[PDB]
Order: structure tokens, then sequence, then C-alpha cells
């Protein structure tokens, strides 16, 4: 339990560091749009988004569930898709029956 | 058991990506409206960009852990052992998508031909029922029905209760 | 009286025991025979009682009769608004929404398997029924029934078809991002079958165009972030959109319709995108869209854009997977170098001493990774190998550091002996997916054609 | 002891048109009365569309049972999207006999209908509503008897009842103040408060109005020959989507 | 054709 315990703490304090760092991040948010007193928008530079364009536990986090979403919505796909299958195909059936009955009616 | 609190990670670390990805979000705008004090107007092709270069940072971050764990597979992290199965599914169960994908492609067009079989059926017939002669007093033949109906049941009834040797269709 | 069907025979003899407690002119339901509903053609009339048709052994059995009347009606009657089968079918469809009906999963399959023919039938369904309103009452019953007659339904009339679609379409989305639920997949169901209905579309010479339009435009919905994050990867996205992928590729190699060169690359801004993801069968999709959009790229002059764009997929695509030199290039999908190096920063790696080469391969690419650990398994197991590759994921040092233990008798025999450098495990990875096995075989096979070392090993 | 049971009416047939071949088929002559009402005259209830068109048609070779006293009732109006219904009472099979004949000439399709729980309170409310000749609204008190039959594991509960007198009902509607559909308005409240009771959520089984009807799941007991127009139209509004 | 686009660009600014 201790490493599940540890762990937790660990991306508990982590998550509570994310929690400030977005409360923060929106207050300065807020603030700098206060500063954009006006509503109008500033059309973002080439070039300054050039420069954001040159400068920048977590990844367990990302890869876990990266991968299990991956891996129930893939069988859901799969399963919904196949179940459509299954009875397309019993109209089909059905459908080839009505036709071949009615071809020879044609010839009727 | 352990079970417990591998699970409350199952649920915080989509909550912990979730963060991250919207902190992101007001990272990235946050510096370009430190740029330029009202900078709030970036693009539809600039977000996109933007959340390009965010899909390549998921990229780059799952990578790093997955170079951390799997570079020395030595599987003294419990987590680790459990991120071996979780690995193994994600790529196990492609092959089965990918098939139907492929195989309902070929039934969906089966669907077609015989629709199209079927449209031509409706056309013929349209135009024969057309090329027809349209449908077309009978008061003594439902008479005649009548005294047909009495005769036949009458006899059907009367030749069982006689015994008779040879039941048969009175018509 | 069939050996197989005596069980269901029997059981219907049964069930006809069960159940009990448990003039001139001649009545359609007298009939007892096709033979006999051809020689009595202009005798027979149809009864007005609309509800017992559509609904539900030697003797003759109607309900084999009954499979047929509809098709009579709409044949003795010119199939037109005035067919008593439109009424019914809209009738009880409307008790279905408004959840009146005792069962609607008892009626809607006599719905969707009738309305998925008699096309002005199939518009009306549609033109009442696809829309807003109609997911609010009841989004199972839309879907299911939707999708059922979409996809061989035609339209009869192209102007403002793609706009209906679009708008709609549009719609469902924000329904389920209004939800915010991923349950709420129904947007990428209705993707599939719609594409599915593409199909169609674009198999008709004319609403060729309708169909591509509409094909890029709801692509661009697919590929938001929201919906498929290369985080929160739900897959129904990726199957959509591979699907939608697909289609293209169909597309691709029936080129004998000519088409105009807009809206047959997906351009860059949905290419960047799934390379930014990492989903292995969506990277065998793009790549298996790119040699089907090779088979189109000699047709165009090679100084145009569209043919520049695809140049640049190639090559970058090239380099990341297998070139490895990455940061000499101007820049990776889109994002300059100098990032990775500082994105490197506060990014611990066990073996720092090569931060950067392991991103630059499929190797160390973390879908692809874990998959080239799959890879070497086999390998090393065909080959029938003594010798180990130590590490898990593979790289150049992984690769390196178990030789220089093993190097002197590398040399003779123990592991895999078409390898003598990271660049051949590399390779040699890549030759089992050169190969009819592999699901994901298309990302090494596409890309061979460019690599000229990787087309004489392939 | 006066049953009934409602049918939908998929397509607003002229009854007047068709009466005789009816009478033929029956082989007797029906009655049929035209009435034109405006039931919903309350000013939250609406001044407009209130113009139900209202049919008695009866089959009484004679009266001396509900059989032979079986009386049917269509009420209609234009606006209303499936613009018609029916009524009927009795176990006399000549009601079968009618609705083949309807559903064979004017080529409209007919099924049963149902009741809300929320359907039957409101129907409820209407049942002791009465007008005088003055146009003015008067209420009648019953002794009211809610009904549930719940399903629960093992059995654990499977009935019980809520039994108000007239005179507790009569005192819930004051304490609530002039109101006109006491059941709705205070006592459901009442009940709540009291014991936490969702009785529009629970399985209502029937509501029993001592002495004067019982409304039930499928059908409507009355105590008079009749129903009054109010319980009518709230079925007609029930009917729709 | 290009106000298909707009509508999809207004829910990218949704999103």
């Amino acid at each position: 339990k201790d490493v599940l315990d540890v762990y937790i703490k660990n991306l508990e304090n982590q998550i509570g560091n994310k929690r400030y760092f977005l409360k923060q991040a929106q207050g300065a948010i807020d603030e700098i749009t206060k500063r954009s007193l006006d509503t109008e928008g500033k059309p973002v530079n080439s070039e300054v988004f050039t420069e954001l364009l040159r400068k920048p536990p977590i990844g367990f986090s990302l890869t876990s569930n990266f991968l299990s979403l991956r891996a129930q919505s893939s069988s859901e796909w799969l399963s919904l898709m196949n179940d459509q299958s299954v009875d397309q195909k019993a109209m089909l059936l059905l459908q080839n029956n009505i036709n071949s009955d009615l071809k020879e009616l044609l010839r009727k | 058991s352990s079970e417990k609190q591998w699970e409350r990670i199952q649920q915080l670390e989509k909550e912990h990506v979730e963060v991250y990805r919207e902190l992101l979000i007001t990272l990235d705008r946050l510096y370009l409206i430190r740029k330029h004090n009202h900078a709030v107007i970036l693009s539809h092709t600039q977000q996109r960009l933007l959340e390009i270069r965010h899909q390549l940072q998921i990229n780059l971050e799952k990578t790093a852990l997955l170079i951390r764990l799997l570079e020395k597979p030595d599987n003294t992290n419990v987590l680790f052992t459990k991120l071996q199965n979780l690995l193994e599914e994600s790529n196990s169960l492609d092959y089965e998508l990918l098939q139907s994908l492929g195989a309902q492609s070929s039934l969906h067009k089966q669907l077609i031909e015989s629709r199209a079989e079927r449209d031509e059926l409706m056309s013929k017939l349209i135009e024969l029922s057309s090329k027809f002669p349209k449908p077309t007093t009978a008061g003594k033949q439902v008479e005649v029905e009548k005294e047909n109906e009495t005769i036949q049941e009458l006899m059907i009834a009367l030749q069982i209760h006689s015994g008779y040797t040879n039941i048969s269709y009175t018509i | 009286f069939p050996a197989d069907t005596v069980q269901n025979t029997i059981d219907m003899y049964l069930s006809e025991i069960h159940q009990l407690g448990a003039d001139s002119t001649v009545s359609l339901w007298d009939v007892t025979s096709l033979e006999q509903l051809a020689q009595n053609w202009p005798q027979l009339h149809i009864p007005n009682d609309v509800d017992y048709m559509m609904k539900p052994r030697k003797v003759m059995s109607r309900d084999s009769l009954k499979h047929l009347y509809s098709s009579i009606i709409l044949i003795k009657n010119s199939r037109d608004e005035s067919s008593s089968p439109y009424e019914w079918c809209i009738w009880q469809l409307k008790r279905c929404f408004a959840h009146q009906i005792e069962t609607p999963q008892e009626v809607i399959p006599i719905i969707i398997s009738v309305s998925s023919m008699d096309n002005k039938l199939s518009s009306r369904i549609i033109q009442t029924f696809c829309n807003l309103k109609y997911l609010k009452l009841d989004e199972l019953t839309l879907k299911k029934v939707c999708g059922g007659i979409l996809p061989l339904w035609k339209p009869e009339l192209i102007s403002g078809t793609r706009e209906f679609f679009v708008k709609f379409m549009a719609s469902i989305f924000m329904w389920s991002t209004r939800d915010g639920h991923d349950n709420n997949c129904t947007f990428s169901e209705t993707c599939f079958y719609v594409l599915q209905m593409i199909t169609n579309w674009v198999l008709d010479d004319k609403l060729i165009a309708l169909g591509l339009t509409l094909l890029h435009d709801m692509q661009s919905l697919l590929t938001l972030d929201k919906i498929f994050n290369n985080a929160t990867s739900n897959r129904f996205s990726t199957m959509a959109f591979i699907s939608s992928l697909d289609i293209l590729t169909q597309l691709s190699k029936q080129t004998k319709s000519d088409y105009a060169i807009q809206y047959l690359i997906v351009g860059p801004d949905i290419m960047n995108k799934v390379f930014s993801s990492d989903d292995p069968l969506l990277l065998s999709a793009a790549c298996r869209y790119l040699v089907a959009t090779k088979n189109k790229l000699m047709q165009y002059p090679s100084t145009n854009k569209f043919v520049r764009m695809q140049n640049q997929y190639i090559m970058d695509l090239t380099n990341y997977l297998y070139r490895n030199k990455v940061l000499s290039s101007k820049s990776l999908f889109g994002v300059s170098p100098d990032f990775f190096k500082q994105i490197l920063e506060n990014l611990y790696i066990p073996t720092a001493d090569f931060k950067n080469a392991k991103f630059f391969t499929i190797t160390g690419i973390p879908a692809l990774s874990y998959i080239c650990i799959i890879i070497l398994r086999r390998l090393e197991t065909a080959e029938n190998t003594k010798i180990k590759f130590t590490s898990g994921i593979i790289n150049e040092e992984t690769f390196n550091n178990f030789f220089r233990v093993h190097h002197d008798e590398i040399g003779q025999h123990g592991w895999i002996k078409g390898v003598n450098n990271i660049h051949d495990l590399r390779v040699k990875i890549l030759m089992h997916l050169s190969n009819t096995a592999n699901p994901y075989r298309d990302i090494a096979a596409f890309l061979f054609t460019y690599l000229k070392s990787l087309s004489k090993y392939s | 002891p006066y049953t009934w049971k409602f049918l939908g009416i998929s397509k607003q047939l002229s009854l007047e048109n068709g009466i005789a071949k009816l009478n033929q088929l029956l082989n007797l002559e029906v009655d049929l009365d035209i009435q034109t009402i405006r039931v919903p005259s309350d000013p939250d209830g609406g001044t407009a569309a209130d113009e139900y068109i209202r049919y008695e048609m009866r089959l009484d070779i004679s009266n001396l049972d509900e059989g032979t006293y079986s009386k049917f009732i269509f009420l209609g109006n234009s606006k209303m999207e499936v613009p018609m219904f029916l009524c009927y009472c009795g176990t006399d099979n000549r009601n079968e006999v009618v609705l083949q004949w309807l559903k064979a000439e004017y080529g409209v399709i007919m099924w049963p209908i149902k009741f809300e729980q929320k359907t039957m309170i409101k129907l409820a409310d209407a049942s002791i509503v009465h007008v005088t000749k003055e146009n003015i609204e008067q209420i009648t008190w019953f002794s009211s008897k809610l009904y549930f039959e719940p399903e629960t594991q093992d059995k654990n509960l499977r009935q019980f009842s809520i039994e108000i007198p007239r005179e507790s009902c009569e005192g819930l509607a004051l304490g609530y103040g002039n109101t006109m559909h006491p059941y709705n308005d205070a006592i459901v409240p009442y009940i709540y408060n009291e014991t936490g009771m969702a009785v529009e959520r629970l399985p209502l089984t029937s509501v029993i109005l001592a002495g004067h009807t019982k409304i039930m799941r499928e059908s409507i007991v009355t105590s008079t020959r009749s129903l009054r127009n109010r319980v009518l139209a709230v079925v007609l509004q029930s009917i729709q989507f | 054709n290009d106000i298909t686009q707009d509508f999809l660009n207004l829910i990218s600014i949704s999103s």
C-alpha cells in the first residue's frame, strides 16, 4: 500500500499545485484582460506567435488515460458496430427474399 | 487492498490531464496577452496550430515517461507492472476494429446493389401495371354459394355420424 | 417438414396452442397464393384497414403474403402521398418519439426496413424527423432510426442538402459537447453513418462534389481537440475519421472519375493534427491515405501547392519516424526544434546521454515504441536468439549497451544476424512490418518508397 | 358500476356521414347527438381552442343494463394533432363491431389509451368540479383514497394507502386558499411535507372518490351514468404528444 | 460553400 499511498499523496499534492496554478493563472487572465479595457482584440502577431512557437508522474497520468480511454471506447465502437452489421444483414437477407420473391412476380 | 488507491489514481489522472491541458491553454495565451495587453483574438488556424503543438506536447510527455518506465523494465514500481497490461490492451484491440471497419463497406455495397436491383424491379412493375387493363350483381352467385355451404357441411356432418366408409371432400 | 426446422415448426404449432390463453371483386385478404393473386389481378381490391397489413406449415400462412402486401399496394396504387403505407409508418413513428407506443423496438424494425426503400418516403421521414427537436425527444430511436435509413438514401435535390446536413450535424456535435459526456458519442456514430451514405453520393457521377465537400466539412469536426484529444483520446473519433479518411482512399483509387484538386488532399491542418496524435491505427490510416494520395501525386506537376504540402508530410513523416535528423529540420510538424531541446528540460530521462534521438524513431515514438517492443520480441523468437534485448523500449543506447558486454560473441552468433547497428534494428523492425501479417504494415510499406535503403531491404 | 374504455382516432371522421351503413351493418338505427362545448372556461385554462365537438351514439335496443345501455362518445377538435378519441362502456361485443366498421370505413387506425399518475390526479380534480346555471364553478368534496402498489425486494412493501376524508380535503383546500384543483394544489404537497413522499413519483394504481368514481390505470368507473365534460376534455388533452 | 466553414469555425470558437 505504501508505494500507492506515497504516489497518491504525491499526485494529490501535484493536483493541489495545479489547482493553485490554475487559480493564479485565471487571476492573471482576469487582470491582464482588465488591462484589455477594450472589448476589441489585438491581432496576435505571427512573430509573437512565432516566438511562442520557439519557447515552451505527469506522463504516467498521461499514458494511463490515453491508453485506458483507448481500451473501452474501441470495444464499444466494434460492439456497437458489429451489432449494426448483424441486424442490417438480417434486413438484407429479408430484403433479398422480398426482391427474389418480387423478381418472379415481375416475370409473372 | 491497493486496488482502491489504484482506482483513486485512475480517476485523479483524468483530472490531472484535464487540468494540465487547460493549464497549457491558459499559459500559452497568457504569454500571448503578456506580449500585447489585449491579444485575445487569436485566429482559428492560429488556435489550431497551437492545438497541434499541444498534441505534440502530449506525444513528447507520454513518450518521456514511457521511456522512464520501459528503458529499464525493472518492474520495481507496481504501477509500471499495471502500465504493461494497460499498454498491451491498447494495441491488442486494434485488429478487430480495423477488420470490421473494412468489412462493413462491403456489406453496405451488398445493400446498395440489392436496392438498385429492387428499384429496377419497381420500375418494371409500375410500367407493367400501367400497361394492364383496369380492374372490373352477384346476388344469384352468392346464393348458389350458400347452397354449396349448406350441402357440403351438412353431409360432412351426416357422413361422419352415419359411419360412412369413405369420407371425402364433398365439393 | 425439414429436420432442422422441426423445433421451430413444433414451436409454432405449440405457440398456436399456447397463445390462446397464454361478389365480383376479391379482397386482398381472401387470396391464398402468388398464382391466385396473378389470376385475380383485375378482381382484387385492397381493404382500407391499414394497421392489419403492416404488422403481424402446409396450409397458407398470410404472413408470407403480408410480406408483399406493402409492395403490392405501392404497385396497384401508384406509390404517392395518398398511399396508405406512408401514413401508418409515419403515424406509429410519431407515436414512437412520443413514447406513446407500447413497444417502439417492436415497431421500428418494420419502419427502418420499409423506410430503407421508397426514397420519397425516406426523404419525408428525414425532413420530418432529422432535426434537433426530435433529438431532444429521444436520441436512441433517432440514432437507431436515421442510422438505419440514411446509408441507403439518395437526395433527389442536390441544392441545400449539404447545408441541411451540416447544420444538423453541427447541432448534434454541440449536443454532445453541451452534455460534456463522452458516452454521448452519437456524433461519432452519425459521422460513420453519413460517410457510409457519402460512398453512394460519390458512386453517383453527379452530386460527387457534394459528397467531397461534406466529407471535408465533417472531417474538421472530428479533428477538433475537444472531441479527439491526444490525452483524452476517445476512440470513436478515431475510427470515425479513419473511416472517412478511408473513403478518400477508395475515391483516389476510383480516380477514373476526375476531381478538383481542392478537397483531394485532406490538407495540412488535418495532417499535422493526426501526426501530432500517436494512435498507430490512425498513423496506419494516414500513410495508407498518402499511398492512395501518392497514386494521384504523379498526375499533378511537382510545383503545385497541393503537391508541395504533401511532399512536406512524407519528408517530415520520414524524418520523424526513420531518418532521425529532426533537429536539423526547419520544423517538426510546423513546430521548431528549439522547443524539443527545451521541452526535454524538466523532463527526466534515465539515459540523458541521448535525450533527443529517442523521440525521432518509431522505437521511441510512444504508441509505436511499445509496438516496437512487440515487434522485436517476435523477431527474437523467430530468430531463436539466445541473447535478448535487455531493455523494454528500443533505442540507440538500449541497443548498444547490451552488445558491448556481449560484443566478443555477438560477432559469432547469439542475437539477430540481420543487424549490426541501430539503423538495421529499426530496419528489421520494419521488415516484419513489410508483410501482410501486421495491421500496421502500411507505415513501413508506404515509407519504403521514399527512403532508398528501406526500399532495397523491402 | 358504469365502467369505460377509451380509444384514439387518427382522423377527424365525420361520423354523421356513414351512419346509415353502420345502421344496416348493426341491424339497428343509432342516435347521434351534436354538441359544441367550451369546457375549459376558466381564465388560466383558456378562452380559445375550447370548441370541442361532442357526439353521443348509443346501441340501445334497450337500457336495462350497461351492455344494452352501452353508449359511445366521440369528442374531437380540428386544431388537435390527433383530432379525436373514442369512449364506450359495457361488455357488449357490438362495440367491437362498430370499431371494426370505423377502421375499415374511414381508413382510420385506432389504439387504446393509458393514463399517467399526474393524469390521474388531474382527472380526479376534474371529477369533483361542477358548474352552476350562472356559469359559476363549484366543488363537491368526497373522501379521497390514494391507493399504491409498489414493487420491492422480497415483497417487503406490497401496497399502502393514504385515505383522506372529506373534512381533511376541504380543510387543506381552504388552507391553501381559494383554488380550483385542490388535489394537485394542496393535498399532495401536504402529504410530501408530512412524510417526504412524492405521490407523483410513487407507483399509483387507483384514485377513488367514495360513492362518486374510481379512476384506474385502464378505465374509469363512475357512479353517474355519464361523464361530465371536463373528464373528456382532460382525456383528450392527455392523448397528445 | 465557405459559410459552412464559418459555421464550423464558430463551433471551433465555441470549443
